[PDB]
């Protein structure tokens, strides 16, 4: 369902 | 300040499709 | 969003999407108020009956959004939460009454096209703009009925006479709320729905042309239901409160 986010925001 | 503004209309003086309608039922 | 259409590009550049870490999903809407400040219903939160009691951790807040579930590159700010505040009297307990939170991101987000603060109402604006007839505009992601929709949401209800309101259900309403909604057969529908909350109740002042934030999407027994409304925060009345913690953190 949901697109990856970019990790640094994580 | 600049609160309540929209850069994509009442920044560049356009309207939304139905913002008329939300004015419409402002009567009094 | 039960009946709205899909929202214009930049229509509502003050939405903001609630987003757990993991498992990745929609929490809720919110509202941004500043360019430190979001808004949202204090049940998005914490909610004990159902084992929910979120920590700044837990979260993200994502800025500029249209798509639901899209990572709109260039876009959509995310942003992470420095702090969450409750309102002291939130009644989670009862009816949600003071059905508020603010939230403190760690930085300040970066105004554009997509992204811009909506104007909290004083006291003039509240006693001017709400009264029942005059319609405001709620836009989420939540449930189109009671799947998902690809796009913002939007629709423009009308605020309901008190009365009505109290008729309309067992729940005990109070002060801190309002609904919205057509009545059955007035040949018009719409409402909010579940991953709405939080998101914002808006209308657009015809003596300056600001949109001022009146309603915080708060809850309802069902969605679109005949003879039912949705309910939501009075903003202006729990201004005190806002003001306090904003003046007191920021
Ligand atoms: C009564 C209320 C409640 O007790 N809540 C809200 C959810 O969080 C826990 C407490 N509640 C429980 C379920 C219900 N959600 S729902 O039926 O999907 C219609 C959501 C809304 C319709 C109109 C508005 Cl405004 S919003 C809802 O609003
Ligand atoms: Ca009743
Ligand atoms: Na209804």
């Amino acid at each position: 369902d949901f697109e990856e986010i970019p990790e640094e925001y994580l | 300040a600049d609160c309540g503004l929209r850069p994509l209309f009442e920044k560049k003086s356009l309207e939304d499709k139905t913002e008329r309608e939300l004015l419409e039922s402002y009567i009094d | 969003i039960v009946e709205g259409s899909d929202a214009e590009i930049g229509m509502s550049p003050w939405q903001v999407m609630l987003f757990r870490k993991s498992p990745q999903e929609l929490l809720c809407g919110a509202s941004l108020i500043s360019d430190r400040w979001v808004l949202t219903a204090a049940h998005c939160l914490l909610y004990p009956p159902w084992d929910k009691n979120f920590t700044e951790n837990d979260l993200l807040v994502r800025i500029g959004k249209h798509s639901r579930t899209r990572y709109e590159r260039n876009i959509e700010k995310i942003s992470m939460l420095e702090k969450i505040y409750i309102h002291p009297r939130y009644n989670w307990r009862e009816n949600l009454d003071r059905d508020i939170a603010l939230m403190k991101l760690k930085k300040p987000v970066a105004f554009s096209d997509y992204i811009h603060p909506v104007c909290l109402p004083d006291r003039e604006t509240a006693a001017s703009l709400l009264q029942a007839g005059y319609k405001g505009r709620v836009t989420g992601w939540g449930n189109l009925k009671e799947g998902q929709p690809s796009v913002l949401q939007v629709v423009n209800l009308p605020i309901v006479e008190r009365p009505v309101c109290k008729d309309s259900t067992r729940i005990r309403i109070t002060d801190n709320m309002f609904c919205a909604g057509y009545k059955p057969d007035e040949g018009k529908r719409g409402d909010a729905c579940e991953g709405d909350s939080g998101g914002p109740f808006v209308m657009k002042s015809p003596f300056n042309n600001r949109w001022y934030q009146m309603g915080i999407v708060s809850w309802g027994e069902g969605c679109d239901r005949d003879g039912k409304y949705g309910f939501y925060t009075h903003v202006f009345r729990l201004k005190k409160w806002i003001q306090k913690v904003i003046d007191q953190f920021g």
